[PDB]
């Protein structure tokens, strides 16, 4: 009796939850495009020590020479 | 020769080719009275319709048979139809091809069902249904023009160019003054007035049309109203009550510019129309400023033309010369355009006969109605 | 002053009050109007027969009781003056307006004039140092502890459904129809009118109220129960009126869910309810269908929750079951929420200082009303 | 070093981020901004109004979606600032921008101004030690290992094909057109509009998105399967609704090849791809058929590539050898290749020294980047 005789206007006997009952791609047939089985370390060893050098790494839309192709120095 | 019947969820009209005034003019709403349980004598009609229902509006409840194109019951709609025919013209449908209208966004099954029953029930020789906007610019006098429909429950921006147009360019929001009627009725309820039945709706739509003028900036207008309440005009109803409103009057159509009054996650009529213009050619958009054609029955309110003009004026550059075409008769003009359409023999060579549905079925409805 | 503030509550049928810390409102005082039945032959009597509780139980000769706030719609205020005045009098809480701040709620969908008049009393006549006005369902939520949930409740003459998630609710999504128990009492006596009994004044109305809340229940199959057979038990008044009732003892859902069968224009709690829920976010709607706060101080009958479940089953997207919530007593939850409200930091940022009222009043009332 | 390079996988639809060596997907999330939608005063609610995540993908009717990104180009950079702050969260980042290197993705051919504004934030507001941004195509190729490559892909708004071999960029050979999934949603909605199903809200938009990545498959025959008779089995919706299959689901991606039906002219994805092949050389063309690219998460469809291969049959001459996968995660693939890329030795030269950005900035990066 927290407030039974005290206050007769407070809720009880209420099942306000509203229940229910327990009642519970890879079309590779085509020949469209391949994939590669990821192995980050394999590709890491693939691109292992490419000493690419960026001498004059310029790719602007400048017009003053013949052509521009950076990422060119090697070992 | 023909059978011209303009339609509308409210205003439904009729007559024939060459006629300038629609013979049939009535509210196309379905009235359902208070059928109670105790006995009574001498009876009445099962459910009076529009004018029939308005005559005895005290019991008859004119609920909507359509909802922004969503026809509730085809049966009741036919009752409206049949009685209207045998109320106004009293002519059989086998006389001439019929003429009716519709608007987009409608599932093709509705227009198919429509025409299907039109041949079923009526067995007309031929028939035809079109788009209101076509008759609008058709009666206007252009093949290149952007208009917008503001009926009782519809809104749609139609840009045309030499007759050509694009469905992608034509935009649509089927929202209109009925929503405003709801908004206005509830805010006046907040003011302290009772509103339960459909007669409440009728009186408020009445005074709504009687007071929805268009001012410019509600901030200063509101400031002047609170300052001087002289704008708060009074009006005595059929009942002894006399209400006084000033803001309410013109601020009710401001929701057309702002969905914020209803919180609709939408855009203003002006910017919506602007985007419709944006779906075009840079040259023809200029023509839209030139062909700023206006329609819709809920555009019989003074001031908004200058408003929308100023809106797009702030939107479009100064070089875009605005040329608003504002016909104050656009409401009836669709029916009139239908009559003019019914006057061009070539169009009356193009038809939808019996055998088309009898054999072809309803696919010709998709490729022949428009 | 840092005393315990007065927490006045409200109610169309049962109005409450209290302090920030009371766990029980000391008086379960109903909302009514004590008056004389005839012109008192001798002057200098119990002026207006302002009677409360035992004073109302004192005599019955020249005593006509009414309501000063019909179904939440309050019209006059002199009765309210004396009622509040009696509360202010040192028989209720033995305190003053100035001695304690006052918390109070208000029913929605009301004109501002009500708020105007009340604040005029509370600051002009009586002097509240810090007041406040709020809602009711919010307080009920605080009592239940939920801050979310489809709130639903129904007072003595006011019914309302408010969809809520974290307190948020759209006014468009908020629905309310003010019709409950008082008219049920009117119809109980109307049932007995068909049965031929005593019908002269409010005394019988009191009797019928005692019946309604005492010698009345609600069944589930009115067609079956109407076609069934009972011997119709009776009651004993101070006269000992052994009167039989029958179906009329439980003919109330034809007022709750089907009041239109009394040739009336309404919908049904469940209908308007579900519609308001449908105004929300469909998926959030689905989630909140599992948590629908059900309440109501008048909805105190067995089986009616099952009838509501039947409405649910007819309206829920089937197999998404929603069982019965059966809260028996629903009164003080609002009073409890107000006690918890004023007991927290809330009123400190939510008061209405008398000074600010003196400065602006209605301006401050509505600038701080939300 | 503890300062692990922060990989950022920003795409149109799919958007992510990452780190070097940490192969596995860190944190997935969508590409928009979540604004609040309604008000209240009641306690028991979350505030901040910038809501992204579970509450965003939970309280859809309480938060609106904001896409400042238009085909990979954002207009309101402050939204990205908030997005990046959501990234900066120590529930998301747990670190500081100024303490770690940063790599980022970008679709090519975008205006430099975007990059400028981006780097302004990325260095001025956040003194990031190292930063480099590149093409997702490159990252994908690094993930593959083929020096060759014609990256054909689409996010949710951009079609693009990148022919390359050993990193050799022929900008005249590379092509793109801003179109993908956003219009797929729009066209889905268009069919809904054709059948009366208005789903315009931000919440409604995600519902359509669920339909998109839920109710879809294909057919190698356009009209041969289009002119037939469907079945349209209904499907249960997250509201409790159930709507038909519709042939439209597979009809929608054909708009990618027939955009004239939507109105704008284009050529055909595979056609522009062939044009790139034509811009290449005879010898390399054989390798082009040998070197095919599985890219774009939108491509997830049944018999997708089958139909595209048939188009190739209709275009390319004989002796065409094209083959297929067993794809793992076409999406993450790019980001993964970038993570491995971020885990490289000589990769240190690829960034931008912030000090140089202070000195010159953008233009120097533009010339240093491709
Ligand atoms: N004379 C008028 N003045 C102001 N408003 C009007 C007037 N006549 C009609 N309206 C408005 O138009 C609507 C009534 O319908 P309307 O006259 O546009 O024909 P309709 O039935 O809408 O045609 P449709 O349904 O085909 O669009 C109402 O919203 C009303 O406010
Ligand atoms: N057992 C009952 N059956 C029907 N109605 C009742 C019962 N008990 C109380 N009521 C009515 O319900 C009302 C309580 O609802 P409430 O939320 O308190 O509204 P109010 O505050 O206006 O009284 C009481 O005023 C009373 O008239
Ligand atoms: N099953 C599916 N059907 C259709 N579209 C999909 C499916 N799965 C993913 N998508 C879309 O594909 C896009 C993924 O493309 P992606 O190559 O990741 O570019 P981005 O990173 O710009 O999105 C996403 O926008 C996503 O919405």
């Amino acid at each position: 009796d927290p407030k039974y005789a005290d206050l007769p206007g407070i809720a009880r006997n209420e099942p306000d939850v509203y229940e229910t009952s327990d009642l519970p791609q890879e079309e590779l047939t085509s020949t469209s495009v391949e994939h590669i089985i990821v192995n980050p370390n394999a590709a890491y060893d693939k691109f292992k020590d490419k000493r690419v050098g960026t001498k004059g790494l310029d790719f602007s839309d400048r017009i003053g020479k013949t052509k521009r192709t950076g990422y060119e120095s090697g070992e | 020769a023909a059978l011209v019947v303009d339609n509308g969820s409210g205003m439904c009209k009729a007559g024939f080719a060459g006629d300038d005034a629609p013979r049939a003019v009535f509210p196309s709403i379905v009235g359902r009275p208070r059928h109670q349980g105790v006995m009574v004598g001498m009876g009445q009609k099962d459910s009076y319709v529009g004018d029939e229902a308005q005559s005895k509006r005290g019991i008859l409840t004119l609920k909507y048979p359509i909802e922004h194109g969503i026809v509730t019951n085809w049966d009741d709609m036919e009752k409206i139809w049949h009685h209207t025919f045998y109320n106004e013209l009293r002519v059989a449908p086998e006389e001439h091809p019929v003429l009716l209208t519709e608007a987009p966004l409608n599932p093709k099954a509705n227009r198919e069902k429509m025409t299907q029953i039109m041949f079923e029930t009526f067995n007309t020789p031929a028939m035809y249904v079109a788009i209101q906007a076509v008759l609008s610019l058709y009666a206007s006098g252009r093949t290149t023009g952007i208009v917008m429909d503001s009926g009782d429950g519809v809104t749609h921006t139609v840009p045309i160019y030499e007759g050509y147009a694009l469905p992608h360019a034509i935009l649509r929001l089927d929202l209109a003054g009925r929503d405003l009627t709801d908004y206005l009725m509830k805010i006046l309820t907040e003011r302290g007035y009772s509103f339960t039945t459909t007669a409440e709706r009728e009186i408020v739509r009445d005074i709504k049309e009687k007071l929805c003028y268009v001012a410019l900036d509600f901030e200063q207008e509101m400031a002047t109203a609170a300052s001087s309440s002289s704008l708060e005009k009074s009006y005595e109803l059929p009942d002894g009550q006399v209400i006084t409103i000033g803001n309410e009057r013109f601020r009710c159509p401001e929701a057309l510019f702002q969905p914020s009054f209803l919180g609709m996650e939408s855009c203003g009529i002006h910017e919506t129309t602007f985007n419709s213009i944006m779906k075009c050619d840079v040259d023809i958009r200029k023509d839209l400023y030139a062909n700023t054609v206006l329609s819709g029955g809920t555009t019989m309110y003074p001031g908004i033309a200058d408003r929308m003009q100023k809106e797009i004026t702030a939107l479009a550059p100064s070089t875009m010369k605005i040329k608003i075409i504002a016909p104050p008769e656009r409401k009836y003009s669709v029916w009139i355009g239908g009559s003019i359409l019914a006057s061009l023999s070539t169009f009356q060579q193009m038809w939808i006969s019996k055998q088309e549905y009898d054999e072809s079925g309803p696919s010709i409805v998709h490729r022949k109605c428009f | 002053i840092a005393n315990q503030p007065v927490v006045i509550d409200n109610g169309s049928g049962v109005i409450k009050a209290g302090f920030a810390g009371d766990q029980i409102p000391k008086y379960c005082f109903p909302n009514y109007v004590g008056r004389p039945k005839h012109v008192r032959v001798m002057a200098g009597a119990l002026e207006g027969d302002i009677f409360i509780g035992p004073k109302a139980e004192e005599h019955r000769g020249l005593l006509s009781i009414r309501y000063p706030m019909e179904h939440g719609i309050v019209k006059d205020w002199n009765d309210m003056e004396r009622i509040w005045q009696y509360v202010y009098s040192k028989d209720q809480l033995q305190t003053f307006s100035e001695e304690h701040p006052v918390l109070l709620t208000e029913a929605p969908l009301n004109p501002r004039k009500n708020r105007e008049r009340a604040a005029e009393v509370f600051f002009e006549t009586f002097n509240v140092p810090a007041l406040f006005i709020s809602m009711q369902a919010v307080l009920s939520l605080y009592a239940t502890g939920r801050t979310t949930g489809v709130v639903l409740d129904s007072g003595d003459g006011v019914t309302h459904a408010v969809p809520i998630y974290e307190g948020f609710a759209m006014p468009h999504s908020i629905m309310r129809i003010d019709i409950a128990g008082r008219d049920v009492s009117r119809f109980l006596r109307l049932y007995l009118r068909k049965e031929g009994y005593d019908f002269h004044s409010s005394s019988e109305f009191e009797i019928v109220k005692a019946i309604k809340e005492r010698a009345c229940y609600l069944s589930i199959n009115p067609q079956k129960d109407e076609t069934l057979e009972t011997e119709k038990a009776q009651y004993y008044l101070p006269d000992g009126s052994t009167i039989e009732i029958g179906p009329s003892r439980f003919r109330a859902p034809e007022l709750l869910f089907r009041p239109d069968l009394i040739g009336e224009e309404s919908e049904g709690i469940h209908e308007v309810l579900v519609f308001a829920i449908q105004k929300s976010d469909m998926d959030l709607r689905r989630t909140l269908f599992s948590n629908i706060v059900l309440s109501g101080g008048s909805t105190l009958f067995k089986g009616f929750g099952d009838r509501l479940l039947s409405e649910v089953k007819k309206l829920a997207p089937k197999d998404v079951k929603i069982r019965i919530s059966a809260p028996q007593e629903r009164l003080y939850s609002t009073w409890i929420g107000g006690s918890i409200l004023a007991s927290l930091d809330t009123f400190k940022k939510m008061w209405v200082s008398k000074k600010e009222y003196e400065e602006d009043g209605a301006r401050s009332i509505h600038r701080k009303t939300f």
